[PDB]
């Protein structure tokens, strides 16, 4: 079915870089824009980002302008964000989910939406936990 | 009411003809609008808005440089590499040193050196792209009558009340009907697009202010470009104008960082034409629209009603505005009933012989206790005249002079419709209000030329437009048949009356 | 970093006064003024070169203008 | 950025209930809103995209409304399968932003 | 034939213009009645009543019942200005164009 597929939880150190996959299965891996999204423990959702795995294009919120880069694999059908200058902050709980239209290159936002906006496939929520 | 003392009001009346006035809209002076029937209207444009707005690339207009790092090589083994090179945050030119003896390099004789820095940036400028789809024109009217002292300020019980309403217009909607409960209908038919030509203007965002640029004044500026690409610590391209390099006299070049040009910008933007507000609803000011505002209800309500008798007392000294137009209010009590007044005036005393045009036309009573107040106002004619308000023996009059000759209106309306014809360009014609011959055939020889004067003389400046515009007078003597001298004087003539223009 | 794009070539029109409008009608006229009050011997400089062009007494001081203006601003 | 205001921050109530939970941006989003429940830790359950509209699979009693700033969601018959944290969603300009939360409790 | 269908119509998107000088619209028609024509206009003139310029995409219509049935629609103005009308003489939503050219 209609799903991505996380790595499990990871422990890192703080001023390192974490790497988190997502692949994909059930559709089109070149079809629907891989949105990233953060959760601390309390603090509710938050949008780190956004690739298209159609061509490697990224864009992200501005709480991470030069933290995070996001690349693809499209024969694997695999997402892969990168996460640097990891602070005792970005313990958290990182989700990716298909944004859907997804036809050229980027975000694309006065065309259509919905029908899993991005809320759908998931995957599981990669514990991410930075300390010593 | 709403438009009295702005010195850009403008009277639009068309006879009879059917409802079509087509009137142009400025932003800054309103116009007001009059007819046989129909209660008079004015309309001003208070406010446009454009709403999401795209990113085009930002700038950098204020550097701080990092680390200098410099790997200088000899005069054989080639060219220099600096490893620090081959990422994109460090900006490097290359140069040649004279690397001699006591020096390295026991073969004198010019190497070279690639000795650069890190380029960090602070402060972008943020341009963004608007389109001319999803803005919003914000007009607001209101009609005369009722309504003392309405006077803009207070603008939001009054739009609940009948008198005036807030028509918003977007190019997704550009019919409107805005209500007026016991006047009518009010059928604007908009155009949001032929207004301020979109989609050659950017709106730039400084430190705290924002502005509208043309788009190729703002490509061709030379400072880093952000490209417009997000989130990463930012690809700046050029990089090359902010940072420079010298050198000391054959060795040890060094990079001054050259802050901050925003002063710079700020004085090479001379023409461009400032925006208030930055939300997610980018607010501006100066920009025209038209409309062909149609009029198929207008009801006056006051013409059923019974004129009422009694004494009436000024509270303001009747006032001239700048057209000519006197505005005077006149409070009263004593009877009651939403009661019609006289509003006439007349050259004597004895015979009641309305002389001159009444603006207001059909003005009413709110019905109510002492002193219902209503500022009436009226056009008199070029000499002596009566203002006369009152009904029978207590009737309150006001000797006015208007003092304005008959042939001075017409050459301050020539004035003015010069004005309208140098800033709209082809759209002054059509303010011209019927959808007659030499109007839709003065549109096209104007569109015409003016698509040529824009194409050929395409922005010449101030001083460059006084300076060519002599010179084009110069030549339109000078010389040859009334054919070639006449036409240059004039294109000359276009161009110093043009800059005979909003000057002041 | 010159920032060449003086705004005044893509000038808006509309009824509102401009950006710096009042301080922009005076502003190359008196950098001219200023020039040719710091170098007062280009002006016969310039009187020699365009009495030698034209030959016409009405475009020499056509050339004068010309020299003249050249001179400050695209120098 | 485009702040997405969510009231209130918790809420209890029995089976059978009627809830409403409102979003206010502080922005024009049209009808760009989207509306989630999640159970704590767990793959979620979906609620509303496009600010009025349910997906197939989605029990009916879920609905929502609103249209220009101000958003309602509603929930006709509470059950107690329905206990989750519920966020709201905008999607307009970018730096997406969901609200804060709201958490219910089964009495 | 496909009767002429007065109902709501609501653009699904913001229309466009290609660079071919042609306008593309996408309606919504909020689902009346099964599959039935819906007209458009270039307008000179005012609201309705004056047809200028050229449909592109001819017999334009309605193909299911339901609430958005998305028709798109490829025209051509006149080279001045204009509006667009969609089918109810009363109940509708117009535009601008400016067709530049
Ligand atoms: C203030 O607003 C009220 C609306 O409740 C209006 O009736 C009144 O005339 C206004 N006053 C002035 C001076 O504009």
């Amino acid at each position: 079915e209609v799903q991505l597929v996380q790595s499990g939880p990871d422990v890192e150190k703080p001023g390192a870089s974490v790497k988190v996959s997502c692949k994909a299965s059930g559709y089109t891996f070149t079809s629907n824009y891989i949105h990233w999204v953060r959760q601390a423990p309390g603090q509710g959702l938050e949008w780190m980002g956004v690739i298209n795995p159609r061509g490697g294009s990224t864009a992200s919120a501005q709480k991470f302008q030069g933290r995070i880069t996001m690349t693809r694999d499209t024969s694997t059908s695999t997402v892969y964000m990168e996460l640097s200058s990891l602070r005792s902050d970005d313990t958290a709980v990182y989700y990716c989910a298909r944004g859907g239209r997804a036809l050229f290159y980027d975000s694309y936002t006065t065309p259509r939406d919905g029908g899993s906006w991005w809320f759908d496939p998931w995957g599981q929520g990669s514990l991410v936990t930075v300390s010593s | 009411i709403r438009c009295i003392g702005v010195s850009n009001r403008d009277f639009v009346e068309g006879m009879s003809g059917g409802t079509w006035v087509d009137v142009v809209l400025e932003h800054g002076g309103c116009v007001t609008v009059m007819a046989q029937d129909k209660p008079t209207v004015d309309i001003e444009l208070v406010t446009t808005t454009v709403s999401n707005m795209a990113e085009v690339r930002s700038y950098c207009y204020e550097a701080s440089i990092s680390d200098m790092a410099s790997d200088s090589r000899c005069p054989t083994q080639g060219e220099a590499y600096l490893d620090k090179q081959s990422d994109t945050q460090y900006v490097c030119k290359r140069t040649l040193v004279d690397r001699g003896w006591g020096n390295g390099c026991g073969l004198f004789g010019k190497g070279s050196l690639v000795t650069c820095a890190k380029f960090a940036c602070s402060k972008k400028m943020t341009g963004k792209s608007i389109q001319p789809e999803n803005l919003e024109y914000r007009i607001m009217l209101s009609v005369h009558g009722s309504q003392h002292s309405g006077m803009i300020v207070n603008d939001t019980g009054h739009e609940t009340d009948e008198n005036r309403a807030k028509v918003e217009i977007t190019p997704n909607s550009p019919r409107a009907e805005a209500t007026l409960g016991g006047f009518g209908s009010l059928g604007l038919d908009c155009e949001p697009r032929t207004g301020l030509d979109f989609s050659d203007l950017y709106y730039l965002t400084m430190n705290n202010k924002h502005w509208l640029v043309h788009k190729e004044w703002f490509h061709d500026i030379p400072l880093p470009w952000h490209a417009g690409a997000d989130t990463g610590t930012p690809h700046w391209n050029n990089k090359e104008a902010l940072v420079e390099f010298k050198d000391a006299h054959a060795k040890r070049q060094t990079v001054v960082v050259l802050g901050s040009q925003e002063g710079a910008v700020h004085t090479a933007l001379a023409g461009a034409l400032e925006a208030e507000m930055d939300g997610a609803k980018g607010r501006l000011s100066s920009g025209h629209l038209k409309c062909r505002l149609k009029m198929d209800k207008l009801r006056l309500k006051g013409v059923s009603y019974s004129l009422c008798t009694a004494a009436f007392t000024f509270t303001k000294i009747p006032a001239e505005t700048l057209h000519g137009t006197v505005t005077v209010e006149v409070q009263y009590a004593g009877t009651d009933g939403p009661c019609k007044v006289p509003a006439q005036m007349a050259v004597d005393m004895q015979t009641l012989t309305p002389v001159g045009r009444l603006i207001t036309a059909n003005p009413v009573i709110t019905e109510s206790t002492e002193n219902s107040k209503m500022m009436l106002e009226l056009d008199p004619p070029f000499g002596d005249s009566y203002i006369v308000i009152g009904v029978g023996e207590k009737k309150i009059t006001h000797h006015w002079h208007r003092s304005g000759s008959t042939i001075g209106k017409a050459f301050e309306a020539t004035v003015r419709g010069a004005k309208r014809m140098a800033v709209l360009g082809d759209t002054a014609w059509d303010f011209g209000s019927v959808g007659g011959a030499l109007n839709s055939l003065g549109k096209g020889i104007h569109q015409i030329f003016g698509a040529a004067f824009k194409s050929l003389f395409g922005g010449m400046s101030w001083f460059s437009q006084i300076l060519i515009g002599t010179l084009l007078m110069w030549l339109g003597l000078n010389t040859k048949n009334g054919s070639i001298s006449l036409m240059c004087l004039a294109l000359g003539g276009v161009l110093i009356f043009l800059s005979t223009a909003v000057s002041a | 970093a010159v920032t060449l794009p003086s705004h005044s070539t893509r000038k808006l029109q509309t009824r509102s006064q401009t950006w710096l409008e009042s301080r922009e009608y005076t502003k190359h006229l008196i950098r001219v003024e200023n020039w040719i009050f710091r170098n007062p011997g280009f002006a016969l400089a310039a009187a020699a070169i365009a009495w030698l062009l034209g030959s016409s007494t009405s475009q020499k001081v056509i050339y004068l203008v010309m020299i003249l203006l050249i001179a400050p601003a695209y120098s | 950025d485009i702040q997405l205001t969510q009231s209130p921050s918790s809420l209890s109530a029995s089976v059978g209930d009627r809830v409403t939970f409102t979003c206010q941006a502080s922005q024009d989003i049209r009808k760009y809103l989207n509306w989630y429940q999640q159970k704590p830790g767990k793959a979620p359950k979906l609620l509303i995209y496009d600010a009025s509209n349910l997906k197939t699979g989605v029990p009916s009693r879920f609905s929502g409304s609103g249209s220009g700033t101000d958003f309602t969601f509603t929930i006709s018959s509470l059950q107690p399968e329905d206990v989750a944290t519920y966020y709201c969603q905008q999607f307009d300009d970018l730096p997406i932003t969901f609200g804060q939360g709201t958490r219910l409790q089964i009495k």
